[PDB]
């Protein structure tokens, strides 16, 4: 409920914002900010055929999507930063997902940011 | 039969990859019909780029054909055909005038007709 | 189908909207900007008759900015853009100079590039001809402290002796319709004529000393009035291309909407064939 | 019944020039609006100052306009309507302001109006 509340405004603000003004090379640089939140938003929220993801990751990249962790990261490179990232979160980070799976609850903030840094550490930008 | 399985990864990432191209193609004409070709840039002028060539070269001279105009018809294989729209989706032939894409079997016959136009 | 032509015509008449709201802003900036130049117009009147007069006694014709030097490397500097839209502004000078330079001598190291526009920039660093000097995103009310320090910069490097001779690429304003391309030569400087009437300076200092303040400063000023015009003629040519851009974005308008009324008129009337066809079949 | 035999060669050729005319026209005051008129040269410039002579001269006064307007009215036979449109075709009479033209019948009244307005 936290995270997929703010997401609907997100990719709202952008909706409108793409609709016009994309056709135009150079905009304000606010609105550049905002078009590539939204590119990196719709990028990141494409999925695989029968590969069903469970709830506990889901939330964790939408919570890296929000919290602006992917800025670095390019827009062709994401299908692969999710994928190395759910191993990554498989070998690490099991109690983050156990205290999800039965609390319906997120996990304290210091720890979240530590686990999705390291992992940043090891994946490797095209 | 459009599917990883049973077409092979090779295959199907082109078959995706050209439809999406295409796609583009028809947002960029509505543009340009009113800013002009002059105000793309960078991602859409290369997809009007590839679009024309590769709308072009999906083009054949059927072996039947020749009764309705003087031409010989050509056979393609599957290794050929993929090889082809990776060819043309990497641009390692863009230099080619758009001409000589048309009513053709390979690549190889499209560099003989831009050899006889002068490239 | 019906739905798919109302998308298409509600999109047009957003980007219409866009474009007649940049019309309106830029007619008041090239408004603003040819008042602007034609308050300095009275000053680059003033200052190069005087400048010519007081130039004329004692001072020689070899002098550094005025005398030819073997020509080795010449500098070109290039005004553009900042933005788009701007129809074909850009394209003419920047495919102007691209041409004059490799026709006369495609050759990496006599010629050096200076650009004031990052679209000029953007199409120099592809084509990858250095660039010795830059500046972007200037106000749209350009003053004299601003480019002050590139042309102070940019002469600085022809008084030293780095450059042997010097050239300009703006468009110029002759109409708001319609505007051109034009060059000139920079330096060294030729406008040298009979007095007529004289006005002398000060009898104690060697003239060439005073030379070498005046002279730069009036050739300062004379790249100032070239960015001055430069400026309004963009907004003349945005204004321009924004203009017609609309047009066309209105006669497709027209189109769509004829098509639009022709489908939903011939759904209608299919609809009441079938009501019809039911009255009288039932 | 435009037939080129039906009309007269002479009545075919002359209305053929005058449709080619003004449709000429119709395209030329579109690149006076996007490009301007010091844009295009000598010739084009003469048809445009011929097109607004043709434009003006097809207006004619008649009957029902002196309830309108109070002018009295004039009439013209077919041969006449050639004849006149022929040497406004050729050009000779361009001296009279396209202001004379407004309404009329014959190029004889043109000439008596022109004078007189001054």
């Amino acid at each position: 409920k936290k995270v997929a509340g703010t997401l609907r405004l997100d990719l709202a603000a952008y909706r409108e914002l793409e609709a016009f003004a994309q056709f135009g090379s150079d905009l304000d640089k606010a609105t550049q900010a905002k078009l590539a939140r939204g590119a990196r938003t719709v990028e990141v929220l494409k999925q695989d055929l029968h590969q069903p993801i469970p709830v506990e990751k889901q939330v964790l990249i939408i919570y890296a999507l929000t919290r602006g962790f992917l800025d670095d990261i390019p827009v062709e490179d994401v299908r692969r930063f999710e994928k190395e990232f759910y191993l990554f979160l498989d070998q690490n980070g099991q109690h983050l997902l156990e205290h999800i799976r039965t609390t319906k609850d997120l996990p304290n903030e210091d720890d979240l940011n530590k686990a999705i840094e390291a992992f940043k550490k090891t994946f490797v930008v095209s | 039969a459009l599917a990883p399985e049973i077409v092979g990864e090779e295959h199907y990432q082109v078959a995706r990859k050209v439809q999406q191209t295409l796609q583009r193609y028809k947002e960029l004409q509505d543009i340009i019909a009113i800013l002009g070709m002059d105000e793309l840039s960078d991602e859409d002028k290369l997809v009007v780029h590839r679009a024309r060539r590769i709308q072009f070269f999906l083009s054949q001279n059927f072996h039947v054909a020749e009764q309705f105009t003087g031409q010989p018809g050509s056979y393609v294989p599957v290794k050929e055909t993929v090889r082809g729209f990776k060819e043309i989706l990497e641009g390692k032939y863009d230099h080619l005038p758009e001409d000589a894409f048309r009513l053709v079997g390979r690549i190889e016959e499209v560099v003989e007709k831009a050899k006889a136009m002068g490239v | 189908s019906l739905r798919d032509i109302k998308t298409r015509i509600n999109a047009t008449k957003k980007t219409s909207q866009i474009t007649k709201a940049m019309e309106m802003v830029s007619t008041s900036k090239l408004n603003r900007a040819e008042q602007n130049a034609k308050s300095f117009v009275p000053y680059m009147e003033k200052i190069q008759e005087v400048v010519a007069n007081v130039a004329l006694g004692a001072g020689g014709a070899s002098h550094p900015m005025l005398v030819s030097r073997p020509v080795k490397k010449t500098g070109y500097l290039v005004i553009t853009s900042d933005r788009g839209l701007a129809g074909a502004y850009n394209s003419n000078v920047l495919r102007l100079v691209y041409q004059t330079i490799q026709k006369r001598h495609a050759c990496p190291d006599e010629y050096a590039i200076i650009v004031i526009g990052r679209v000029g920039l953007s199409f120099f660093r592809k084509r990858n001809m250095p660039v010795i000097l830059d500046i972007t995103r200037l106000p749209d009310q350009p003053s004299f402290a601003d480019i002050k320090e590139i042309a102070r910069k940019t002469v600085g490097l022809f008084a030293d002796g780095t450059f042997d001779e010097l050239y300009m690429y703006y468009n110029h304003y002759v109409s708001a319709i319609q505007q051109e391309v034009t060059e000139r030569k920079l330096l060294p400087l030729t406008d040298l004529a009979e007095n007529k009437q004289r006005t002398v300076y000060e009898f104690e200092p060697s003239q060439e000393e005073c030379l070498d303040v005046l002279l730069p400063q009036y050739a300062e000023s004379l790249i100032y009035g070239a960015l001055l015009d430069a400026k309004a003629s963009e907004h003349a040519a945005r204004m321009t291309a924004m203009k017609n851009a609309t047009d066309n974005a209105n006669e497709l308008i027209r189109t769509l909407t004829l098509s639009y009324n022709r489908a939903r008129q011939a759904a209608i009337t299919q609809e009441i064939t079938e009501i019809v066809a039911g009255a009288n079949a039932l």
